């Protein structure tokens, strides 16, 4: 709500990835994506920026969706 | 049964008939005996039908694994497989196999394997039981390195005399041509080679 | 221990990355307005030892010239209690009247400790000082032109509330110098010394790996001893090729193994 | 007990940490692969990288020929890659031997899966740390991809990727079949499917390629082949002239 | 790479085709198109450093084409193809495109020809966001003036 | 009696209709009481989309009446997304109506 | 050399075998599945799930065929399910179809599989399969029958039951939903309705795998002119059928 | 405690066992394999530990069948076991197919055998690096085999303590001759770079062994260098390093 | 310097304050270190690095000649 996005960016591609996050790390990724945006030199968050920032400080799990064979 | 293979310039031509008798009764008169165990290394079986077919299956097995691990085997290699299968089952199985195959480097080659099991390289090989009658016809008129046309008419006439004098041999004559170009089947009906 | 924008060669990509967090909101908060993010802050530096993580700290205080303090991990520790809280509380205060400040914690493993206090009383002394930081980092006290650069030599020593993002927003690792990253480091250190003329490093260095950035300057020092032995005043590629053998040899004495997030 | 995870035994959570650890050793070569279905072909690309020049580039490979119609692409360490390749070739020979026709890709997926299961049920087997992609063109099922993993689980796919950064590629494939509204590319020549694949790889990984940085395997009908560098270069040139 | 043979070969060619440039240059008087091909093949390089050198031979050559009043059309298409061919080292091509615009200002062409050539050129770097941008804005304002009148 | 048989997400609707009754009896003290119970019965994640569109609609009208036009506009924006883009059987009239309330909310500010 | 011949399964000091406890926890980790026994058939239903949405799920099965009268469905581990289905077919043929030349009653087969689980609990070098199976079948002497084999190696017959992580809620629903007379049609609607409480994701016939041990199908027999043999009583319903029943709720 | 066995994994992708074996190999002496156009040239540094030894009476290069040289570093008895195993396998192939085993086929065999020792608690992974190669009818080939059960093609391979120096020097040798050199000319080069790889090792004195399998001079069989040729190589290196 | 539940965190704080003044904030270029120690496998990875003890000398067990000298 606070920051600008691009119509290419989506918040629904973030559900499928990890399913245990803290509220600080969601405030963290979006801030980290706002630095990568300036390396492009852009003021709107692209979905390229937004997935790269997820990939750093990802804190991966093997309990969450798209990482399972216990199904 | 009659099988032969004859090398020529550009490769080799394999030749067989298709008559398969048990006793006096022909079980099928259009039977195949030119078998593929690799994609360039074909064989001609004779002897006991059961025995030849079993052995051929096992050799296909080994050659296919050879291809998947080491690259395609050479005619030499396949012949060695047949030899070592015959040598372990010489007292129980009765097989005469002519292994003919195209090597890209050397050309068509012909090895023959008797039933005791040994390899013999030859410029032309015959086996079966319609073959003890055409030995001299082959040997007199053969030269090294004939043309493809020549080779085909050669094997045709040889197998016509075999069919004539052996009653276990007959039916259509079938041929497989192994060359760099590929694999070609030929088939000659009785009306075709009786005239000559 | 001052040096220019460039404090390393071949790891420039990480130098560029650091200033993103520090130098950019310093110059223009207004470009982080356009995005609408919180102005970046908070940095963890961690990596293998001797890799210029501290020399980069000195370089970003030198280059920008923004107000710098500092803290060695253990000169802020006091015998009196409520006195080691006092400094660091009062150090943040200093940071709000002094412009754009940059707080370098050097080699912190002292209060990096976890909850322990089943051991000695020293572990509650750590605890008292640690709680003090959290309230500063986030609360009604919020920063924006006060930045944290935290230098450590292993980050899995720490308490995870000192691994907490939005206090530490970017976690920049500087690895060991790379195959041709040593080459880039060598060309700045052959200018300092007297040399016959040497632009023949390249093969020998890549296949004498095992060096951190400070050992490259120890190849030059040890090559100046091979020179002294010959009674030479110049670094020769005869001297250099015996040096890389020696310097590699003395580091195999103990190993180091470190893993990261 | 103190041992739950040096042997294959459930945890108090009801789980197998060991097998997890196997999945945490598939991203050490850091090779990525991308595999898509044409209309009459299957195309797979993988990275090739050599850390040194003193290697011979030809021998460095990850696309292994199992059957004449089934190609196998491996993600994970190369020792386990070779053990898996040998396993599979054995089973292929044996299928041809006992049933009289070449092994189907589906059957191979499952055979290898069950062997996997056995490595994680015996207390002194170590599981493979490789994800295998089986690419085939069947005549009963059409072009198909089957993926098996160290667990012994396998699943079919329309397209799939593997590697450490394979989420990027997932995005790409997702959007592509979103627009197309169909589960395979409609292309009647295998060349252009190679081209499309390389395009999505350049977009996804963010880095351009060269003939010595690629490795390409194609499954057409009744065959499997690999392209040499010379033919890969041509594909790259025809990409720019789209 | 895995061999060093491309290195030795590529660099060496660069020096020698300076020696053969006067021969090419007289041949362009008889037929430019054939000389154009010879330099085009030359620019196929698998070694980085030789790219910078081989592009300089083409710069001298195309002055003749640019000055002409039919052949500059053909020149605009080439620039397109060059960026596409392989990428061929993102430094080389970016220097060339500039030197050509700089030449255009000094050759002195029709309002019309100037206008239409530039639109073709700014079009190429719309698909790029590398060094091109510096030059792209400068020739954009040069084009602004054209339509200002 | 269906609250001992509380397994169904179709008890959401009943709470909502009770909210409407108090709404046109023009008391919102009890309107909120029945709304809270509607949100409780819709906390189950197995409810259809349509019934959740209804959930936001009722709140949209209600905080509008309470004269908060910041909350009303956010709720009406959510219900516009539901009605507009799924099928229309009465959702043509309900996308129209929600739209008119969005316009009204801004005039008050 | 090898000396894993001592059991990895032991008694816990508090009385229990720890390993089946861990396995039964693992079963509440997996997919949800249920089975309802009607008077004139049995219906089994489960959810199809995959790692990626781009993975195929039609080339994948969670309802498997052991015999033309007997199907199985699992909740728990996929890999463990796969091998054990094959083994069930295996011992069904070698010890009832060579000795009596015909397929086994449901119950007989249930015991055949319970032994395999048992010897996965005994004999070092193994750990239990981490699955619960529903074995639904029909035999001609006890009619329609529904069993549940647990990680332990016991079985129980049920009238209706559910396995997986949503089991507590599902079973409470089926508590009212079960009736002394149920029609196979009604049971189909009921099973879908229950597993809808259990599933969050998209709900179609392409994600809900339905199979019925209903009545015989002479069209699935593959031949005609034999009235003596009849068709499979099992049937897998492909997506088309199931899509009608979404609408008939 | 994930360092205890080979069948354990760790969440870092590590299997500490196998990494530790590399440190056993780091304890061996320099051993080089030069891939030339005509064949392969192996050389081994043989430390002369005492003045009580019989010189040139101990071989660290052993041949398998007759056209594959094998030279190993690390643990000498352990590598000895490995070579014995490879001869068994070679003779098996030779009996079964009537041709001396190809070098890639040999590579498959040894790689599988060493890969095997990480799948069972029962055994210990071999701590040796092997370099083996020769001339077969599809050309000369060179392989270096890890204690991990990994291998690749190589134009030049090395192992030991003075591997640092040797690798760098080989880089140069491929920069001198990007089209390669003669196996005749490579005798002198092996001498050279072993000598250069003994300054890291200059506690001692050593004896140089060289052997080669090339098509042009030994007719494709693995023979040893001796006599005036060997001593000339020695002198060559000696003058270079002085 | 990964310590669990002990007073080793008190000990190491005189290790860390050493590494700080063995860094240059100049006025240590002329100040040196010699160190003797029984064992060299117990050192901290921040003392493998050069800048702390750059030269690393080993004391060997005696030689033939050396032993003779010592007795004398
Ligand atoms: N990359 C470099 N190039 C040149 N000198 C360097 C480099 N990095 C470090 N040094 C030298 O090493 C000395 C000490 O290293 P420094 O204190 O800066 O590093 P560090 O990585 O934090 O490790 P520690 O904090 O344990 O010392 C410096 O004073 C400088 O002479
Ligand atoms: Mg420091």
């Amino acid at each position: 709500s606070k920051m600008s996005l691009a119509p290419e960016a989506d918040l629904d591609s973030l559900i499928i990835r990890n399913d245990s996050l803290s509220g600080a790390v969601i405030a963290a990724i979006m801030q980290e994506a706002g630095l990568r945006a300036v390396r492009k030199n852009r003021y709107v968050i692209l979905q390229s920026d937004l997935e790269e920032a997820y990939a750093t400080q990802v804190k991966t799990d093997n309990t969450v969706d798209k990482f399972d064979f216990y199904k | 049964t009659s099988i032969m293979a004859v090398t020529f310039k550009d490769g080799v031509i394999l030749g067989a008939d298709s008559r398969t008798t048990t006793g006096a009764y022909i079980a099928n008169r259009v039977t195949d005996k030119l078998t593929r165990v690799h994609d360039k290394i074909w064989c001609c079986r004779s002897g006991s039908a059961a025995d030849t077919q079993a052995i051929a299956d096992i050799v296909q097995y080994h050659l296919e694994l050879y291809t998947s691990q080491y690259g395609t085997p050479s005619t030499e290699t396949a012949a060695s497989v047949f030899k070592e299968l015959c040598y372990e089952n010489k007292d129980n199985l009765t097989a005469g196999i002519i292994v003919a195959g195209y090597d890209d480097k050397n050309k068509g080659e012909v090895y023959t394997i008797p039933l005791g099991g040994s390899v013999h390289k030859l410029p032309y090989a015959i086996a079966g039981s319609g073959s003890t009658f055409i030995y001299g016809y082959c040997d007199k008129n053969f030269r090294e390195n004939m043309s493809k046309e020549e080779t085909v008419d050669f094997i045709k006439h040889s197998l016509s005399q075999a069919i004539k004098w052996d009653g276990s041999s007959g039916g259509v004559i079938r041929m497989v041509v192994l060359t760099a170009a590929g694999v070609e089947r030929l088939i000659f009906y009785p009306d075709e080679y009786e005239q000559l | 221990g001052e040096i220019t924008f460039d404090g390393i060669g071949g790891l420039t990509e990480q130098i560029r990355e650091l200033r993103e967090v520090i130098e950019l909101p310093l110059k223009n908060p207004e470009i982080f307005q356009r995005v609408g993010i919180k102005p970046p802050k908070g940095v963890l530096l961690y990596g293998p030892p001797g890799t210029g993580k501290t020399l980069l700290a000195k370089a970003v205080a030198a280059t920008i010239g923004a107000n710098f303090i500092f803290s060695p991990a253990s000169g802020i520790v006091d015998k009196y209690i409520g006195e080691s809280a006092r400094i660091i509380r009062e150090m943040f205060a200093y940071a709000k009247e002094h412009e754009p400040c940059i707080i370098f914690m050097d080699e912190v493993d002292a209060i990096g400790g976890r909850r322990f206090s089943e051991g000695t009383s020293a572990d509650r002394e750590i605890q008292r000082t640690l709680m003090e930081l959290l309230t500063q980092m986030d609360g009604f006290d919020n920063l924006g032109q006060t930045k944290i650069i935290m230098a450590t030599n292993r980050p899995d020593t720490l308490d995870p509330a000192l691994l907490r993002p939005g206090r530490l927003d970017r976690k920049v690792e500087i690895p060991l110098p790379n195959e041709a990253g040593r080459l880039e480091i060598f060309k700045i250190h052959t200018a300092k010394v007297k040399k016959t003329g040497e632009f023949d490093f390249e093969a020998a260095v890549k296949m004498s790996d095992g060096f951190n950035g400070a050992d490259i300057r120890n190849c030059a020092t040890e090559a100046g001893f091979f020179a002294i032995r010959d009674d030479r005043d110049h670094i020769n590629p005869d001297d250099l090729m015996k040096a890389v053998r020696k310097v590699a040899e003395v580091k195999k004495l103990e190993g180091t193994i470190e893993y990261q997030k | 007990a103190g041992y739950d995870r040096h042997i294959t035994i459930f945890s108090p959570e009801g789980r197998l940490y060991q097998v997890e650890y196997a999945f945490k050793a598939t991203n050490q070569t850091n090779i990525n692969s991308l595999a898509v279905r044409g209309k009459d072909c299957t195309v797979v690309i993988s990275q090739k990288k050599v850390p040194d020049k003193l290697l011979d580039p030809t021998t460095v490979s990850y696309i292994f020929c199992i059957s004449r119609t089934i190609g196998m692409v491996v993600n994970g360490p190369i020792p386990d890659a070779r053990n898996a390749a040998l396993r599979a070739k054995a089973e292929a020979a044996e299928f041809r031997y006992k049933y009289g026709y070449d092994m189907p890709c589906d059957v191979l997926a499952k055979r290898m899966a069950n062997l996997s299961q056995i490595y994680t049920q015996r207390a002194y087997m170590r599981p493979l740390g490789v994800i295998l992609t089986f690419v085939s063109v069947d005549e009963e099922l059409g072009p198909s991809i089957y993926k098996t993993d160290p667990a012994g689980y396998y699943v079919g796919y329309k397209a799939t990727a593997t590697g450490p950064k394979q989420q990027e590629i997932t995005t790409n494939l997702e959007n592509h079949f979103k627009k197309s509204k169909i589960d395979h590319i409609n292309e009647e020549s295998w060349e252009k499917v190679v081209e499309f694949a390389i395009t999505h790889m350049i977009d996804a990984l963010g880095t351009e390629f060269s003939k010595n940085d690629l490795e390409v395997g194609v499954a057409t009908k009744d065959k499997f082949f690999t392209l040499s560098a010379e033919n890969i270069e041509e594909r790259l040139v025809a990409i720019a002239e789209q | 790479m895995s061999r060093d043979a491309p290195i030795k070969a590529d660099k060496d060619y660069s020096q020698i085709l300076k020696e053969e440039f006067p021969k090419i240059d007289s041949l362009a008087q008889n037929d430019c198109n054939s000389a154009l091909d010879q330099l085009l093949v030359l620019e196929k390089k698998t070694r980085q450093a030789s790219d910078l050198a081989s592009s300089k031979e083409v710069l001298a050559k195309i002055v003749d084409l640019l000055a002409s009043r039919n052949k500059w059309d053909d020149l605009n298409e080439q620039l397109t193809l060059l960026s596409k061919k392989h990428g061929q080292l993102k430094l080389s091509i970016q220097y060339m495109i500039q030197k050509v615009m700089e030449y255009l200002k000094s050759s002195k062409s029709l309002d019309l020809n100037t206008r239409i050539s530039v639109i073709e050129t700014i079009r190429v770097v719309t698909e790029n966001k590398i060094f091109v941008e510096v030059e792209r804005a400068r020739v954009t304002k040069d084009l602004v003036e054209i339509k200002k009148e | 009696e269906f609250k001992k048989l509380d397994d169904k997400p179709s008890l959401v609707d009943v709470h909502l209709l009770e909210s409407k009754v108090y709404h046109k009896l023009r008391n919102l003290a009890k309107s909120k009481a029945s709304l809270t119970a509607a949100r409780t019965a819709a906390n189950s994640i197995y409810c259809p989309t349509q019934t959740v569109a209804e959930l936001d609609l009722m709140s949209g009208i209600l905080h509008c009446e309470d004269k908060d036009y910041k909350t009303a506009f956010s709720y009406f924006f959510e219900s516009f997304e539901s009605y507009h883009n799924l099928t229309t059987h009465n959702s043509y009239e309900k996308a129209c109506q929600v739209l008119k309330y969005m316009l009204l909310s801004k005039i008050m500010l | 050399t090898d000396r894993y011949s001592f059991s990895l399964t032991t008694f816990s000091p508090s009385g229990k075998l720890g390993q089946i406890d861990y396995a039964l926890t693992a079963v509440k980790q997996g997919v949800t599945s249920l089975g309802i026994k009607a008077t004139n058939g049995v219906v089994i239903a489960t959810e199809k799930k995959s790692s990626s949405p781009l993975a195929m799920s039609e080339t994948l099965s969670k309802v498997s065929l052991l015999t033309p009268d007997i199907g199985a469905v699992y909740s728990g581990m996929g890999p463990d399910y796969r091998v054990l289905v094959d083994k069930s077919r295996k011992v069904a043929h070698t010890s009832y179809k060579r000795i009596y030349g015909e397929y086994p009653p449901t119950k007989l087969l249930v015991s055949e599989v319970a032994k395999i689980m048992q010897e996965a609990t005994q004999s070092g070098g193994v750990r239990p399969f981490g699955v619960s199976l529903l074995i639904a079948g029909h035999d001609e002497f006890n009619g329609f029958s529904l069993y549940q084999v647990d990680p332990s190696g016991s079985y129980f017959p049920w009238k209706a039951t559910a396995i997986g992580k949503g089991s507590v809620a599902a079973k409470t629903f089926l508590e009212k939903r079960w009736n002394d007379e149920l029609e196979l049609e009604d049971a189909i609607h009921i099973a879908l309705l229950t597993l809808k409480e259990s599933v969050e994701g998209e709900f179609n016939g392409d994600t809900i795998e339905l199979a019925i041990i209903g009545d015989e199908n002479p069209d699935l027999l593959g031949y005609t002119g034999i009235p003596t043999d009849k068709g499979p009583r099992f049937r897998k319903l492909t997506s088309q059928e199931i899509n009608d029943r979404l609408e008939a709720l | 405690g994930y360092d205890l066995s080979n069948s354990v994994f760790s969440p870092d992708g590590r299997n500490f066992q196998v990494e530790y074996a590399v440190k056993a190999v780091e304890n061996g002496t320099t051993s080089i394999g030069i891939k030339c156009n005509d064949g392969v040239v192996f050389a081994v540094e043989k430390l002369i530990t005492s003045k009580l030894l019989v010189p040139q009476k101990n071989v660290k290069i052993q041949v398998v069948d007759r056209h594959i040289g094998c030279v190993y570093s690390g643990l000498i008895p352990d590598g000895r076991h490995l070579v014995n195993r490879g001869r068994e396998e070679a003779a098996s192939f030779k009996k079964l197919y009537k041709t001396p085993i190809p070098i890639p086929a040999f590579a498959d065999r040894l790689g599988q055998y060493v890969q095997a020792h990480t799948l069972y608690n029962s055994v210990r992974p071999f701590g040796v690096s092997t370099i083996f190669g020769g001339v077969d009818k599809n050309g000369a080939h060179l392989y270096m085999l890890e204690p991990s059960g990994s291998y690749w093609g190589y134009k030049g391979a090395a192992t030991g303590k003075g591997r640092q120096s040797a690798k760098a020097e080989l880089e140069k040798l491929v920069d001198h001759h990007p089209e390669g050199l003669s196996a005749r000319e490579a005798v002198k080069q092996a001498a050279k770079i072993i000598y250069l790889a003994h300054e890291d090792n200059k506690e001692k004195d050593f004896e140089l062994e060289i052997s080669w399998c090339s098509l042009s001079e030994t007719n494709g069989l693995h023979k040893f260098v001796k006599g005036d040729l060997l001593q000339e190589a020695i002198d060559f290196a000696q003058k270079e390093i002085n | 310097f990964d310590s669990e539940k002990s007073g080793d965190r008190e000990v190491q704080r005189t290790m860390l304050e050493l590494l700080n003044q063995l860094d240059g904030f100049s006025s240590d270029d002329r100040v040196k270190v010699l160190a003797a120690t029984n064992r060299v496998d117990v050192l901290d990875p921040a003392l493998l690095r050069s800048g702390r003890l750059d030269r690393k000398i080993e004391f060997p067990l005696p030689s033939e000649d050396s032993r003779a000298q010592i007795l004398q």
